[PDB]
């Protein structure tokens, strides 16, 4: 990596000032080299790493959906033949988003998954790997369809355990990762029912369990409980 | 209205 | 070039797929492409080639701007020193923001001036001269600052001479024009009454021509006179 | 609120 010379209290301190200056790529490109450096994450430094790659591969995906859909346009009976650039761009772009979800999982494969020890590193990295999972099957079409979805789901089932058994119900991290694998049921695995019945189950059991936070702690779990409500409400 | 994951985009 | 075995017409359907996909650099680099097959360009691709380029530039200048603050702030009495990491990131951007300037300047030199015969093309392609050679005096401090500062105000200058002899006063490239040199008088040159001054002529005497537009045209003039009263009910 | 320039960014 080119970020092998650089301090990683210096590649920390660089990834908040490129998060400021909106600086995903830098972002993603410092919080990568720290990654690197060997050493397991800390709580705050993981979530820079969340942050930074989800903004680049949510540029890619936006621009990926929007090529996708003109190219779709351009197939259908009574569209004028445009050529292939169309298509060509869309690849582009795709095979782009494709080596960011890859390098996301290398990070999490060499050596972050096998060093977490703790529930909520773990489960952290564990969501992370069945997200750009997802992500790889959102625009996958061939022969591993079928194992890139099924890796995104075992993923997802390992945090799953480890948050039930480890965490309470109204921990952030569970909450997002119950959101997510929801999401990957409705619109991934074609299981739309199944989809719906992870948020409710989640919504509830958080629910029962806020009396126990403090008002810091029933801010942020309330948030992350109103975009299970949200896609509850779009689905029902 | 799009279906909400986490974390969100800037 | 990299885009130098791709047919310029797919250039400028890619440049415009990538527009719609938000996806700037993509969008520059496919009219980097077009610009180097050597054919002068059309108004529309002038418009693809300014809007790619300024998106691209436009978030390198707002990081700039984020980081250069946090500098400051940290160059204050009372501040504690955080090592150099937001000079050597501040540094790092500033000097990818001056690369993409030399790259356009390189395109307008090599060689669309030298070929613009036509008002529009010409006084469009010296405003554009203009406007890089501004952004890279937003971030000049040393030896040639005033060199630079004298290059933007020169082609700047140039461009107001044709446009006032050859295009009406509503025409919107005449009143970009206005309203960008008047901002480098309140801003780079230090000529806040000269940038005021400007922008009350310019919105006169497009005032004073309305009258002889179509519906569609009023609307182009109207909405860029806007830009200009609001810059004068700013600094007056 | 900042001064205006053309074109404008995205
Ligand atoms: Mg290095
Ligand atoms: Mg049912
Ligand atoms: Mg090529
Ligand atoms: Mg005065």
């Amino acid at each position: 990596g080119a970020m092998g010379s650089m301090e990683r209290a210096s590649l920390i301190q660089k990834a908040k000032l490129a998060e400021q200056a909106e600086r995903y790529e830098d972002m993603a490109a410092f919080m990568k080299g720290a990654v690197e450096k060997g050493e397991e994450l800390s709580c705050e430094e993981r979530n820079l790493l969340s942050v930074a790659y989800k903004n680049v591969v949510g540029g890619q995906r936006a621009a990926w959906r929007v090529l996708s859909s003109i190219e779709q346009k351009s197939n259908e009976e009574g569209s004028e033949e445009k050529g292939p650039e169309v298509r060509e761009y869309r690849e582009k772009v795709e095979t782009e988003l494709q080596g960011v979800c890859d390098t996301v999982l290398g990070l999490l494969d060499s050596h972050l998954i096998k060093e977490a020890g703790d529930a909520e590193s773990r489960v952290f990295y564990l969501k992370m790997k069945g997200d750009y999972y997802r992500y790889l099957a959102e625009v996958a079409t061939g022969d591993d369809k079928k194992r890139i979805i099924d890796s995104a789901r075992s993923a997802y089932q390992e945090a799953m355990d480890i948050s039930k058994k480890e965490m309470p119900p109204t921990n952030p991290i569970r909450l997002g990762l119950a959101l997510n694998f929801s999401v990957f049921h409705y619109e991934i695995a074609n299981s739309p029912e199944e989809a719906i019945s992870l948020a409710k189950t989640t919504f509830d059991e958080a629910m029962a369990d806020l009396h126990t936070l403090s008002e810091d702690s029933y801010k942020d779990s309330t948030l992350i409980m109103q975009l299970l409500r949200d896609n509850l409400t779009l689905w029902t | 209205p799009r279906r909400n994951t986490l974390p969100a985009m800037d």
